[PDB]
């Protein structure tokens, strides 16, 4: 079935690879070549992840957990049941996830529209690799990324978390907190502005943009325009998520002891180091 | 204990929400239809919402969503395979016709309007005081399209009062007459203006305008869909 | 070559804009500020005017004084000296009344009663501000979207140095106004209720976060991504629905086989950015008051 101004947009052209070959529709989503590859990884990666459900002796979904090499492997190989099928199976996650990004890029040439969309979530697949690839390499073991389970991975937050003491100290990790909390800010701010200018009081007449810009000037002097607040919420978003990569990066790699302590610095700055009184002094 | 009663009603209001949320935004193209145009089968499990009306500013009237919906145009598009979820080939020219990434809404034959009524989009040289504050001034700049070739010359911006922004470029092409071009798809340089997008072959095509001071919402679709339709199309056209 | 439209190629300029009349009492809005043209480059560049009637006198009043009285402790623990100041400034910190004093307000000023005279300017500087959201909004006979929402933070603020504080009986329970000290505050409560990762609203709260990031990084892609066909102009595209709204609700429904409305997405929006602090004030609130251990509750669901 198609939305009633569908049909004029499903022409075909605009695709990466195979020509006309998987250029077509099944119900509302887009095949591609890159629609069979999501579907292939992701078949085989969830086929792994119930046969490791055998191998753990479970079936229950809170349970289900597949765990990474332990440390003594190394940046090596290691046996199906213990590690072995994590390290496949994140294979088949990173294809999944590249092979969708492309599956965009082909629905947004045909669409004639910008790439804005893939872009932004290559940094969401960037986090992942960060996490279970970049560090992992850097720090010599497979040990140290998370595990797939859905309490399980809960667990390596906070231990891995505590090994540096109160993760909090981070400097990155708190800039990232920093970007995602005004990004909330800012999506409930947009959603709420928008939705006051299109349902106005009771029996009156939509509002236009340069009500919006007016409400926003009179309550803080200030107002971003329409086109502006995308690119701001775009930037907000992208930024939370560079800053909560780049804080686990550093992370056991150029800093390895309690993040507290690298505080220090600023305290121990000679002009100031050695004056009786105050909180480090 | 009261915890347990919290969360159990809290994935109850979710429901409900995530329902209510659904519906609201199924106000614009359903029912859902074949490619042939008649009322599909299978419709989802979420029922059409009850209509809402819009008072629009200045005395332009209402609107009722969800309505009656329609193109309001022909569509120059033909089956390619004998059952459904296949791509439709334009029996004609694309870019012309209007179908594919080149596709246009019959959206209102009027200009938008500022808060105040007055036009929001408007051509420098009739909005008094405007005047380029920062960046390279494009008016005077020769414009050249993805195959390197010149089709015409920048002269004038139109711009939007309200939010102070610059929308479209007027060109004005060899034979005197102007066109619109979106500013979201030209890049500016120091010593032209480069289209991508275009061949110069292909900007006499651009849809004309009525008005020589007003764009209509209906124009301005027919513009950046055409500009838009030439990345794909004019796609043979482009050596670089 | 291939325009982003992160930042404007261009920049346009006239004469500055006073705005929408509308019900505003024009008396009190002040005059148009400089131009930015720095800020120009990512949206507008103009500053004000701003109005400023008596409600945002007093929440601009008693936010300073706020500000300030946590200014003046700093410095007495920095023992006056202004080198001291800027090397501990994230050390220093206006904690709440030792327990003994309970919810009482008899608390010696250098050890409990400047915290809560801080508090007090923060309650005035917060409500008289959000009261100014809805006036702001009436004014101008828009909906008040912006007044519901703000609510929403208003919650868990409330919660966490107000409400919470006084169910357990004691100022103790509250936050410390010191930028290390409420990040220590933090885990401590944490620790102290057996570990929040156990407390279901906080493990909504965070889905909701981190759906805010995900939400916003796909609306504000999708928008400029259709910007060439004039797709910031949302409110218009809701009125009257141009291509720029259909190929933004094509290139989701392709994706993940479903989409939005152009007013509809905005819907979507407003409540996973509102939902983050409505769970996370009820997860906070029962935590200590009904349920003290949120390791054990979960063990037996009691
Ligand atoms: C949420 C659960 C915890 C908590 C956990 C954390 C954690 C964990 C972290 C913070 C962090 C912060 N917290 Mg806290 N925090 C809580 C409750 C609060 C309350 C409150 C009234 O209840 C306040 C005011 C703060 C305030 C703050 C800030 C000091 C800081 C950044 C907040 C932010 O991004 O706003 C965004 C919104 C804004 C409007 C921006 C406000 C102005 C910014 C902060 C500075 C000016 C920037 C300027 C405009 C532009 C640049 C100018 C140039 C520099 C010149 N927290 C409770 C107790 N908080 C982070 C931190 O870095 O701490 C040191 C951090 O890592
Ligand atoms: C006890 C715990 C420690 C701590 C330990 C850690 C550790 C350890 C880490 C963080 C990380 C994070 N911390 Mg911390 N942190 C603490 C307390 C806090 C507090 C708080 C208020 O106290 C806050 C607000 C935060 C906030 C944050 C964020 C900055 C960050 C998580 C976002 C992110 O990385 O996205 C990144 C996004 C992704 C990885 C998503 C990727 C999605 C992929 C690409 C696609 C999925 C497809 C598919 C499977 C989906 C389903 C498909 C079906 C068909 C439907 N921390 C305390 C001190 N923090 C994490 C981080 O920064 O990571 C880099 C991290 O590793
Ligand atoms: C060691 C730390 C503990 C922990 C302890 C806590 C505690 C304690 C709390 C949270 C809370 C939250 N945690 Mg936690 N949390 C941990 C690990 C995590 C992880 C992680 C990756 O594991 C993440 C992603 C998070 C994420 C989050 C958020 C979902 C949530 C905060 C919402 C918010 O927007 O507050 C920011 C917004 C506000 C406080 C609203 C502010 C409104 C007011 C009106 C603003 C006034 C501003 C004005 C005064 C001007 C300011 C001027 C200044 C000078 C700048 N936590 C571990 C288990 N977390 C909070 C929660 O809601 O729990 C359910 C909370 O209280
Ligand atoms: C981001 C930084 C840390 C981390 C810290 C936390 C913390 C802290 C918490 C979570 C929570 C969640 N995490 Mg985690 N998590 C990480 C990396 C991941 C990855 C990954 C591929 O990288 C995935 C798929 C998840 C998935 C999940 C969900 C089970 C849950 C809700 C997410 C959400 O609402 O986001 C917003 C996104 C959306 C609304 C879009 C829809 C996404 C859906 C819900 C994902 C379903 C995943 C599915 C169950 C399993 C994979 C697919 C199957 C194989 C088919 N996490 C890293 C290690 N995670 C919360 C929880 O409740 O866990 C028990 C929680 O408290
Ligand atoms: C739903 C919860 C989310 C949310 C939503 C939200 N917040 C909101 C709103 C909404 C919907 C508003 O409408 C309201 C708003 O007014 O936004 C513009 C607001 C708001 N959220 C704010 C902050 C904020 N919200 C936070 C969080 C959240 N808010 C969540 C993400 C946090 C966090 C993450 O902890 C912070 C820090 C404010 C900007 C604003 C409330 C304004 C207010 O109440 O101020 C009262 C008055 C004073 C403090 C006095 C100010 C005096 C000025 C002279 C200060 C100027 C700045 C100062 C730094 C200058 C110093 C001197 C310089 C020379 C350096
Ligand atoms: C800019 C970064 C932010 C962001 C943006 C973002 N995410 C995006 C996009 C964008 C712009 C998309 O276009 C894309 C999308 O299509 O959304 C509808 C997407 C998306 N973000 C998603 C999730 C997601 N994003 C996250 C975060 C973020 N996304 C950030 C906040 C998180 C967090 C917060 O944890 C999650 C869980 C998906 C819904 C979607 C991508 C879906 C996809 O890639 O499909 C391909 C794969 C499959 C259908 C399944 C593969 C199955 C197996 C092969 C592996 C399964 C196991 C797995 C590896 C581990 C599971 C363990 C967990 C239980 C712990
Ligand atoms: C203004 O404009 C806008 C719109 O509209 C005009 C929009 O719609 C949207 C999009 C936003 C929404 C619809 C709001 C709701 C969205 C969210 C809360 C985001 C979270 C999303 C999800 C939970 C859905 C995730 C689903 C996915 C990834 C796929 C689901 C698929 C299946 C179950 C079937 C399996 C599919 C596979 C393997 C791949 C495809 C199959 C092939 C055969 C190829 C935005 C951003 C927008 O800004
Ligand atoms: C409608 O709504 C509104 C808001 O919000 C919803 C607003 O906020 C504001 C006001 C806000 C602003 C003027 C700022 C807006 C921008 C941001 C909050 C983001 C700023 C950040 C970036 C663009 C990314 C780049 C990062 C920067 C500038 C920070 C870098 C880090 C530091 C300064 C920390 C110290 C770092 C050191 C010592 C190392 C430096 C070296 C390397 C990183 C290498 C207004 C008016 C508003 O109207
Ligand atoms: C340069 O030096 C001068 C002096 C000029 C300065 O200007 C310096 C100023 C500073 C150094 C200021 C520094 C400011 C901070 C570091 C502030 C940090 C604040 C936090 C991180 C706070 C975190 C959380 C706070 C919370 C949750 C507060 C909650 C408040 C309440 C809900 C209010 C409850 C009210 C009470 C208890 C009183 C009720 C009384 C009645 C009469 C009804
Ligand atoms: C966070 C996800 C919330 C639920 C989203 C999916 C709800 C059902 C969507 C059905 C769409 C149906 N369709 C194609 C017939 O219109
Ligand atoms: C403390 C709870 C706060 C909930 C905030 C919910 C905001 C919803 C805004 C949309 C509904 C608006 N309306 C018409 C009632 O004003
Ligand atoms: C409106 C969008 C709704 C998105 C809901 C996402 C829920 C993710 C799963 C949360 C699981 C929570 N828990 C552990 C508290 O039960
Ligand atoms: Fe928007």
């Amino acid at each position: 079935a198609l939305l009633s101004f569908e049909r004029k947009y499903r022409v075909p052209g605009g695709t990466l690879v195979g020509g006309n070959l998987f250029d077509f529709w099944v119900g509302p989503f887009y095949v591609g070549f890159f629609g069979v590859a999501t579907f292939f990884f992701a078949a085989l990666g969830i086929i792994l992840i119930a046969w490791s459900a055998v191998l753990q002796g479970t079936w229950n979904p809170q349970l289900i957990s597949v765990y990474p090499p332990a440390l003594e492997y190394g940046l090596g190989g290691a046996p199906l049941a213990k590690g072995g099928l994590w390290q496949i199976i994140t294979i088949c996650a990173t294809g999944a996830f590249v092979s969708w990004a492309l599956r965009e890029v082909e629905i947004c040439r045909k669409l004639g529209i910008g790439y804005h969309i893939p872009f932004a979530f290559a940094f969401a697949i960037l986090a992942y690799l960060t996490l279970v690839l970049f560090r992992p390499v850097m720090m010599g073991a497979w040990g140290y990324a998370f595990p797939y389970g859905i309490w399980t991975h809960l667990d390596w937050v906070s231990n891995t978390g505590y090994t540096y003491g109160n993760f909090h100290y981070n400097p990155a990790h708190m800039i990232a907190i920093s970007f995602f909390f005004t990004n909330a800010l800012a999506l409930a701010l947009h959603g709420a502005l928008v939705l006051s200018a299109a349902n106005p009081e009771k029996g009156k007449e939509m509002r236009t943009p340069d009500h919006e810009d007016t409400f926003f000037r009179d309550l803080v002097g200030y107002s971003i325009g329409t086109l502006g607040i995308h690119r701001l919420g775009l930037l907000l978003s992208l930024s939370a998520v560079f800053f909560s990569a780049l804080c686990m990066i550093i992370t056991g790699t150029i800093w390895f002891d309690q993040w507290v302590d690298w505080w220090q610095w600023w305290v121990k700055l000679p002009w100031w180091a050695n004056i009786p009184g105050g909180i480090n002094g | 204990d009261l915890a347990s009663l919290a969360i159990y009603s809290f994935w109850i209001f979710l429901a409900g929400l995530i329902y209510y949320l659904q519906t609201e935004n199924m106000r614009e193209g359903y029912p859902l239809e074949n490619e042939d145009g008649t009322p599909a089968a299978n419709q989802g499990p979420f029922p059409l919402p009850k209509p809402k009306t819009f008072i629009l500013p200045h005395g332009r009237g209402t609107l009722t969503v969800p309505g009656p919906e329609s193109e309001d145009r022909p569509i120059a598009l033909a089956r390619t395979a004998v059952s459904e979820g296949f791509p439709h080939a334009p029996t004609g020219d694309p870019m012309k016709d209007g179908v594919g990434p080149a596709s246009w809404v019959a959206r209102r034959d009027l200009p938008e309007l500022d808060g105040h009524g007055h036009n929001k989009i408007k051509p420098m040289k009739a909005a008094a005081g405007f005047h380029v504050s920062a960046g390279k001034n494009p008016i005077g700049l020769p414009v050249r399209g993805c195959d390197l070739e010149i089709a015409g010359k920048v002269v004038d911006i139109w711009v939007d009062i309200p939010e102070q922004m610059a929308r479209f470029l007027e060109v004005e092409l060899k034979d005197g007459s102007t066109r619109l071009l979106p500013m979201q798809m030209v890049k500016v340089q120091s010593n032209r203006v480069h289209v991508n997008a275009l061949s110069s072959d292909l900007f006499a095509g651009i849809p004309t305008i009525k008005s020589p001071t007003e764009v209509t919402l209906l124009e301005e679709d027919k513009i950046c869909g055409y500009v838009a339709g030439g990345l794909m199309y004019a796609a043979p056209k482009r050596k670089s | 070559a291939e325009y982003q439209n992160i930042f404007s190629q261009v920049q346009v300029r006239g004469p500055a804009d006073l705005g929408m009349t509308e019900d505003v009492n024009l008396a009190n809005r002040s005059g148009v500020g400089p131009f930015s043209t720095l800020l120009g480059w990512f949206g507008n560049a103009q500053l004000g005017p701003i109005y400023l009637g008596s409600l945002g006198v007093l929440s601009l009043f008693s936010g300073l004084m706020w500000f300030f009285t946590i200014g003046i402790w700093f410095w007495y623990q920095a023992g006056w000296n202004p080198a001291v100041f800027l090397r501990d400034l994230f050390f220093f910190s206006l904690e709440p009344p030792a327990p003994e004093y309970g919810l009482s307000f008899a608390a010696p000023l250098k050890e409990g009663g400047l915290w809560l005279i801080a508090s007090f300017f923060m309650f005035v500087a917060v409500w008289s501000w959000w009261g100014r959201t809805y006036l702001r909004a009436q004014a101008l006979g828009m909906g008040k979207h912006t007044a519901w929402a703000f609510l929403s933070a208003i919650w868990l603020w409330m919660v966490l140095g107000f409400i919470r504080p006084i169910l357990m009986g004691s100022w103790s329970e509250a936050v410390p106004f010191g930028i290390f000290s409420h990040l220590d505050w933090t885990n401590n409560f944490s620790l102290v209720h057996g570990n929040l990762r156990y407390n279901p609203f906080h493990g909504l709260s965070i889905a909701f976060l981190y759906g805010s990031a995900l939400l916003f990084a796909m609306h504000g892609a999708t928008i400029l991504a259709v910007s060439r066909f004039g797709g910031e102009r949302e409110l218009e595209q809701i009125a009257d629905r141009g291509t720029a709204a259909e190929r933004a609700a094509l290139f989701w429904r392709w994706t993940m086989g479903f989409n939005a409305t152009m007013e509809g997405i905005h819907r979507w929006a407003i409540w996973m950015a509102v939902l983050v602090t409505l769970t996370g004030g009820i997860g906070i609130l029962l935590s200590g008051t009904v349920v003290d251990n949120w390791y054990v509750w979960g063990q037996n669901h009691g």
